[PDB]
């Protein structure tokens, strides 16, 4: 029931590339929340 | 200092990067976090140590 | 219950919480990891169970889509499954891969799901990078097109 | 000396009774079962080796053969068998089995190019019965096409 | 009505009109079979076939 | 090399079905030489 949403699971400290600019980190997680660095122009 | 933006969000909360790309945080399971993407058919999207290995085929 | 393998589904379905799953008329039951991966369990004989993760309708148009999938079972062979397949009663593509009952645990059925869904989720990037997009249509496999020579396919 | 992938060709040639394989360029080599069945064989990693049985040239013309050789994936994934494959650079149809190089023993690794012959008799046969007969070009596999989503098929 | 024969490998025998059937070589009690028929005749390993239709 | 031959294996013992009611059976093998059984229409 997501749609077109694309879908992929990142450990802490795999991260995620969009695009040839952007990329996603995952840094940390506590319970339901999530540290996210970002690399964006 | 790795990344330039660092921020915090929790399950079923979105952040945006541009106004075409959003990033979704799906599910939290231990140390693994379940990530949803929308973003437009001619963005491709890749896990980073996948494409490195891409460019490893020189 | 009467085998392992509904012994092995029980525990599984407490380990997860889905609820109540049951093999079917078929000894086929569907449910949902994390509601997003559709995945299939088949009893398929007293000795090994069948995973299966539902990735999609198959393309209508495209006949070269069918030697891509079939290219990429090359290196899904390499690396020790899952099979790319296609089910002709449903017309899905799916990730089918056995699974032996010897010294099975619902850790290890989970851990080999969790094999699937990272292969469904790395054909569902490359499909997206290449710009194709699979329809979500009929995901839980009650029933399996059978054919004649599945006797014939083993060596 | 020689990769233990290497020697174990070295002994399995003279267990068999072909004169001298070795691995080329691109790491594979290729040789005949029975003077029958060609069979493909890949040095591509240090833990484990690539059985290639290569059946036929794929039918250019038909397009629910590819769709029938996936339904037959699904057995074949049942059975623990061989993978139906469809290398692009020859455009031949092949079953490919990976061999683990711990343990290898020249006795195994016949044993596992047996199960690629009989996965090629058994599909011979049902192709057979379909009434279609596989074209026979390039059946050694000098090279293997690569490709960009080869790292994500895991 | 069950005909028994010998052939040796290399040797053939013919069943019917249109298919010749053909030894193609011996490894100990194991012996490669070759088959020449339309493609209207199918061909089955028997015990296949009985698991075939024990199934309904 | 063989054409369009369709090449089985058969064990002494293992019968092959030819059609819908012809049957060839390896009854015996020592040698270069194989005794075999037809089932005639």
């Amino acid at each position: 029931p997501l749609g077109s949403m694309l879908i992929l699971t990142r450990r802490v400290g795999e991260t995620l590339m969009i695009g040839d600019e952007v990329t996603v980190t995952v840094l940390g997680v506590k319970g339901n929340q999530v540290r996210i660095g970002v690399n964006a122009p | 200092g790795g990344s330039m933006l660092i921020l915090t969000r929790r399950v079923g909360e979105t952040l945006m990067i541009g106004d075409e790309v959003t990033v979704t945080v799906l599910g939290v399971k231990g140390n693994q976090v379940r990530i949803g993407v929308n973003a437009p058919k001619e963005v491709s999207v890749h896990r980073e140590e996948i494409y490195q290995r891409i460019q490893a085929e020189k | 219950m009467s085998s392992r393998s509904e012994l092995l589904l029980d525990r599984f379905a407490e380990k997860i919480g889905v609820g109540s799953i049951s093999f079917n008329e078929n000894r086929l039951c569907s449910f949902a990891i994390d509601e997003i991966y559709y995945i299939s369990l088949s009893d398929a004989n007293d000795e090994y169970m069948m995973i299966y993760g539902v990735c999609g309708k198959f393309p209508t148009d495209n006949p070269n889509f069918a030697l891509e999938i079939l290219n990429a079972n090359l290196w899904f062979a390499e690396n020790g499954g899952p099979y790319l397949c296609y089910e002709s009663g449903a017309q899905s593509l799916l990730l089918a891969l056995r699974f032996p009952l010897d010294d099975a645990t619902p850790e290890k059925l989970e851990n080999e799901i969790e094999v699937v869904v990272k292969s469904m989720e790395n054909l569902y990037l490359v499909l997206h990078n290449q710009g194709i997009t699979l329809e979500n249509e009929h995901m839980k496999i009650e029933e399996i097109s059978s054919s004649d020579n599945k006797h014939y396919y083993a060596g």
